[PDB]
RNA sequence: GGCGGUAGGGGAGCGUUCCCGAUGCCGAUGAAGGCCGACCCGCGAGGGCGGCUGGAGGUAAGGGAAGUGCGAAUGCCGGCA
RNA sequence: GUGAGGGCGCGAGCGAUAACGUCCGCGUCCGAGCGCGGGAACAACCGAGACCGCCAGCUAAGGCCCCCAAGUCUGGGCUAA
RNA sequence: AGUACCGUGAGGGAAAGGUGAAAAGAACCCCGGGAGGGGAGUGAAAUAGAGCCUGAAACCGUGGGCUUACAAGCAGUCACGGCCCCGCAAGGGGUUGUGGCGUGCCUAUUGAAGCAUGAGCCGGCGACUCACGGUCGUGGGCGAGCUUAAGCCGUUGAGGC
């Protein structure tokens, strides 16, 4: 019994060469760089999902910081208050309320002044 | 084969960049009072004639 | 009105009725579930003591649902170490009704 | 890559060539080349011990007896080797070619007659053995036959 | 409706050739024939020859009118290479690809 | 899922000059070029205020920084670095201090380029008038 | 409650060739192979479905035996750059 | 399988109270954690042991004037380089 | 095919198989010196048209969609926005503007993105087997026993002695 490579080999690689379907030039055409790519990439994705977190952590913070110093206060001031005066509502995300009902967050804005000190 | 070499293979775009003025340009004719036909300009041509 | 709920671990407003897909919850196909776990309102209602000590938001559980398959994949260099999971993550599909505050 | 048909000359110097470094056609990484572990002719035979080939036969035999399938005979009516006939003598028999049927019996007529039929296969006495039990879903066998099997094991 | 018309195995490199016909490519039927004519090229030849013997099909066989009949297209791809030997100084030898072409121009009717 | 601001308008602003600390105006000034100041803040956007200075020349700056305060600038040429102390810049074009600083304090990429030509300065005091003139201090 | 991992030890699986299964079943209303998918099942290797090609083969469930999986060896043959 | 080890802290010899030097002892990290945050960048220095997912949350080292998250925070001194 | 070719010679030693059920292998006309095309015609099929079944990949090309000439780069990845295409929809597909992040694969090594090795690219060929004997584990048969070798009869995929 020979078992020839056959089908096999072909398949394997058309199978990877989609993967890599508008990566640059020879990088989507030869499937040994092809591979080479999303190696990377697979890491890449990975590691950056972890990162999406701290991307907008950050991107609301900005925000808050924003508005939370047109009532009057660092963010740092600003989150003492609320984390103090009990409300651990507003996960930073959602104080995206400095936009869409400022008025709500002004309301958390005396509320957090207030308790704070 | 000697001294210098290319040291990586040219990339088939920049290849095709460094084409970019290569094409060719149409030749410049003109309609001869003589024959309905076309010539170059400054050029006697068959199917017409010139004087002197 | 505006509304924030949390659940699956995570903070989310609402509109009143509309569908939202969150962490997968244990529920009947087509039940309805309370999301007491509520703060703030439309008409300025500051949640005091983390939840409003009165208060809930019901929706009802439109169904379950996976999610598009993402590839997990490791590579560590100079070391032929590959690794390559498949995942998609359970969720189920909220509409919401009654933001009764 | 010894049985190959080329030669052993080395195919090119192995120093300042610039290229690969070689032997001989011969070496398995040429295409026509030798093969490597590839097969060579070999007994596959072995020696499963007897005990164990009774008890198989038995098993065998009473696997069917227990299934009821078994069925012993000795009124083979149907005689002069001719398929027509063992076709009607199986038919009074209850064997209609509704299941395979492993016929087993002396009677070398009685064998050219259930022979041809692609529904059974027929087998001498000592012929018994198990993968043809196992093959057929029903046996049947002349009392002659039962009896040199007992023989066997009994 | 549209006129094909091939010339295959032209024994002649691609890159040149291509050159020329990337010279009438959507152009009058009478101005390319004026081009191809007067364009100082080895390939002006064959590509004349088969826009040439499009235009015929297109009359002959498809009846469209000479008069109004344009390049749609035309295109020349790569046939099999011809390879030679070419000794070489200290004893190598290179082997050189004379390579040949497919060379094809459909034209269309003027317009509508 | 987060708000994506969308096409807003150039709010200008119009920033004194003199008295202020150099470093600590430019500090100010960016956080204005970059948008970051507005909620409606986004990265990849670019969408802060067009900045507007005026009376640069009467930047004030602590130390011996006007005698000691050199700027280089590198030629290609070979022996090429040439130096100049901030003294002979507010001397000569003035603005030119108050723009590096700024400059130096914007992000690296693309954008931060696209920032720069939103802040004008100037030593006069007096700009173009085009219209927003929004004092700030 | 544990779960980074090279050399290495252990375990479970996927797929190629061939055999029993087979005097069978799939198959021109379309076999193998090829091309394509944003679908379905599998953690995965894989498996399935659908359209296009293709024109005659293919081979379950459960087992069995191996010339059984390639990216590299200045590897080998060919094609093209 | 391994029998090239490497750096760091400490304790000695050698060395010149030289060396990304060497040679032992104890420990440690890299090796195999060139995975993640800090140190501009940087195997082994500080923080921490990555099963996968999350546009949640607290903190570690480090850091909170802008590039760059977060105080141009409060109070008392010193330094003019 | 021991051929072509290589070697003075002993001697080395290739590549190269497939239309179609049938030749029905394309009369005749058309452009062309011819080759080769277009039409006509044969055929179930002619992208079966003659080194002609299938016809993959690298590689070359025409057309279309998106994008690019103030930009800094292991070519990805994460987010957002534009545009084009699917779809009742919500969604989805293609492209890439800006923003964040990011030192190729293998090998060898105390340590490599490494200015250390290997690889132009694709396709196919390519490396832990087998026999006997050992040793342990393992699924069975029998047990103070267990088992047969060569061979003989039988069979021609039958076992038995
Ligand atoms: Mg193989
Ligand atoms: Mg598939
Ligand atoms: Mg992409
Ligand atoms: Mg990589
Ligand atoms: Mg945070
Ligand atoms: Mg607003
Ligand atoms: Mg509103
Ligand atoms: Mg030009
Ligand atoms: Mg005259
Ligand atoms: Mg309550
Ligand atoms: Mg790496
Ligand atoms: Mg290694
Ligand atoms: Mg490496
Ligand atoms: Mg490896
Ligand atoms: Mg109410
Ligand atoms: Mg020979
Ligand atoms: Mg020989
Ligand atoms: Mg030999
Ligand atoms: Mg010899
Ligand atoms: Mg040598
Ligand atoms: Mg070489
Ligand atoms: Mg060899
Ligand atoms: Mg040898
Ligand atoms: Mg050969
Ligand atoms: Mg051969
Ligand atoms: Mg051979
Ligand atoms: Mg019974
Ligand atoms: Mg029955
Ligand atoms: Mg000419
Ligand atoms: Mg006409
Ligand atoms: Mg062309
Ligand atoms: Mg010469
Ligand atoms: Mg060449
Ligand atoms: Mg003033
Ligand atoms: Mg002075
Ligand atoms: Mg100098
Ligand atoms: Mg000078
Ligand atoms: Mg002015
Ligand atoms: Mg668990
Ligand atoms: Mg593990
Ligand atoms: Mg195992
Ligand atoms: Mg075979
Ligand atoms: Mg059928
Ligand atoms: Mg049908
Ligand atoms: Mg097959
Ligand atoms: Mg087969
Ligand atoms: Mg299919
Ligand atoms: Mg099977
Ligand atoms: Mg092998
Ligand atoms: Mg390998
Ligand atoms: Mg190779
Ligand atoms: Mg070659
Ligand atoms: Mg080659
Ligand atoms: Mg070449
Ligand atoms: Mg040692
Ligand atoms: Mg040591
Ligand atoms: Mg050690
Ligand atoms: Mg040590
Ligand atoms: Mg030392
Ligand atoms: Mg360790
Ligand atoms: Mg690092
Ligand atoms: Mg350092
Ligand atoms: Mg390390
Ligand atoms: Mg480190
Ligand atoms: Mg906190
Ligand atoms: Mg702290
Ligand atoms: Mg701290
Ligand atoms: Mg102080
Ligand atoms: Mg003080
Ligand atoms: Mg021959
Ligand atoms: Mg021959
Ligand atoms: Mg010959
Ligand atoms: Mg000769
Ligand atoms: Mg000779
Ligand atoms: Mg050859
Ligand atoms: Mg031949
Ligand atoms: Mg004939
Ligand atoms: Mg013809
Ligand atoms: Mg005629
Ligand atoms: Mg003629
Ligand atoms: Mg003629
Ligand atoms: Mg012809
Ligand atoms: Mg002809
Ligand atoms: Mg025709
Ligand atoms: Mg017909
Ligand atoms: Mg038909
Ligand atoms: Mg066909
Ligand atoms: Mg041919
Ligand atoms: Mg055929
Ligand atoms: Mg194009
Ligand atoms: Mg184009
Ligand atoms: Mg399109
Ligand atoms: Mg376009
Ligand atoms: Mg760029
Ligand atoms: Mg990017
Ligand atoms: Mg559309
Ligand atoms: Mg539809
Ligand atoms: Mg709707
Ligand atoms: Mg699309
Ligand atoms: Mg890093
Ligand atoms: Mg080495
Ligand atoms: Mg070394
Ligand atoms: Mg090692
Ligand atoms: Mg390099
Ligand atoms: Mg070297
Ligand atoms: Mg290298
Ligand atoms: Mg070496
Ligand atoms: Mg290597
Ligand atoms: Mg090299
Ligand atoms: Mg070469
Ligand atoms: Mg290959
Ligand atoms: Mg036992
Ligand atoms: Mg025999």
């Amino acid at each position: 019994p020979r078992a020839k490579t056959g089908v096999v080999r072909r398949r394997k690689h058309k199978k990877i060469l989609k993967l890599a379907k508008g990566y640059w030039g020879l990088r989507s055409k030869s499937f040994r760089k092809a591979r080479e790519t999303l190696f990377a990439a697979g890491n890449y994705a990975y590691a950056h999902r972890k990162r999406r977190k701290r991307d907008f952590r950050r991107l609301w913070i900005v925000r808050i910081n924003a508005a939370c110093r047109q009532h009057g206060l660092n963010y740092s001031t600003f989150i003492h208050g609320l984390k103090k005066a009990g409300i651990e509502v507003d996960r930073k995300n959602l104080a995206d309320l400095a936009v869409r009902e400022p008025q709500v967050f002004a309301e958390l804005v005396e509320r957090a002044k207030a308790a704070q000190g | 084969a000697k001294h210098p070499v290319p040291k990586k293979k040219t990339s088939k775009a920049r290849r095709d960049a460094r084409r970019s003025h290569h094409a060719l340009t149409p030749p410049i004719l003109v309609p001869c009072p003589e024959c309905k036909a076309m010539k170059p300009p400054h050029t006697v041509c068959p199917e017409c004639g010139y004087y002197a | 009105m505006f509304a924030i709920v949390k659940t699956g671990g995570k903070q989310y407003r609402v509109e009143p009725g509309l569908k939202l897909r969150v962490e997968k919850l244990d529920a009947e196909p087509g039940a309805t579930v309370e999301l007491p776990v509520l703060l703030l309102g439309g008409e300025k209602t500051v949640v005091g003591t983390p939840v409003v000590e009165g208060a809930s938001v019901v929706a009802e559980v439109l169904g379950h649902g996976r999610g598009k398959k993402i590839l997990v994949s490791k590579f560590k260099a100079k070391v032929q170490y590959r690794r390559k999971k498949g995942h998609r993550q359970p969720y189920t599909e909220l509409l919401i009704k009654e933001i009764r505050g | 890559r010894g049985e190959v048909a080329y030669s052993g000359r080395k195919i090119w110097p192995q120093k300042h060539t610039g290229r690969a470094r070689h032997g001989d056609i011969g070496a398995p990484i040429f295409v026509g080349g030798g093969v490597v572990f590839g097969p060579k002719p070999r007994d596959y035979s072995y020696t499963l011990p007897k005990k164990v080939r009774k008890k198989g036969l038995a098993m065998a035999v009473a696997d069917r007896a227990r299934e009821g399938k078994l069925l012993l005979v000795e009124a083979f009516a149907g005689v002069n080797g001719k398929t027509k006939e063992f076709l009607a003598w199986a038919k009074e028999a209850g064997l209609d070619g509704s299941e395979s049927v492993l016929l087993v019996t002396g009677n070398e007529l009685v064998r050219r007659a259930a022979r041809n039929l692609p529904w059974v296969v027929t087998l001498a006495p000592e012929g018994l053995n198990v993968y043809d039990i196992v093959r057929t879903e029903r046996l049947v066998m002349d009392l002659d036959a039962w009896e040199v099997f007992q023989n066997r094991i009994g | 409706m549209e006129a094909k018309a091939i010339a295959r195995y032209v024994r002649i490199s691609p890159r040149k050739v291509r050159l020329v016909v990337d010279l009438i490519r959507g152009k009058s039927l009478e101005e390319a024939r004026n081009i191809l004519r007067y364009t100082n090229k080895r390939g002006a030849y064959f590509v004349a020859k088969v826009l040439e013997s499009a235009a015929a099909n297109a009359v002959n066989n498809h009846d469209m009118l000479e008069d109004r009949l344009y390049v749609k297209a035309a295109y020349v791809d790569e046939g099999p290479a011809l390879k030679r030997v070419l000794p070489r100084a200290r004893g190598r030898a290179d082997i050189i690809k004379k390579r040949t072409s497919h060379i094809t121009v459909i034209l269309g009717e003027k317009h509508g | 899922k987060t708000y994506v601001p969308k096409q807003v308008e150039p709010r200008w602003v119009l920033i004194d000059a003199e008295g202020k600390t150099l470093g600590r105006l430019a500090t100010k000034i960016a956080t204005l070029l970059r948008g970051k100041h507005r909620p409606d803040w986004t990265p990849n956007v670019a969408m802060g205020d067009f900045v507007v200075v005026v009376n640069a020349d009467k930047i004030r700056v602590t130390g011996k920084k006007l005698e000691q305060k050199i700027y280089t600038r590198y030629s290609g040429y070979p022996g090429g670095l040439k130096k100049i102390p901030l003294e002979k810049m507010l001397a000569t074009h003035p603005e030119r201090v108050l723009e590096h600083a700024v400059k130096g304090m914007l992000p690296k990429g693309p954008l931060g380029r696209r920032l720069f030509k939103r802040l004008k300065v100037y030593a006069g005091p007096d700009h173009p008038h085009q219209a927003q003139r929004p004092e700030k201090l």
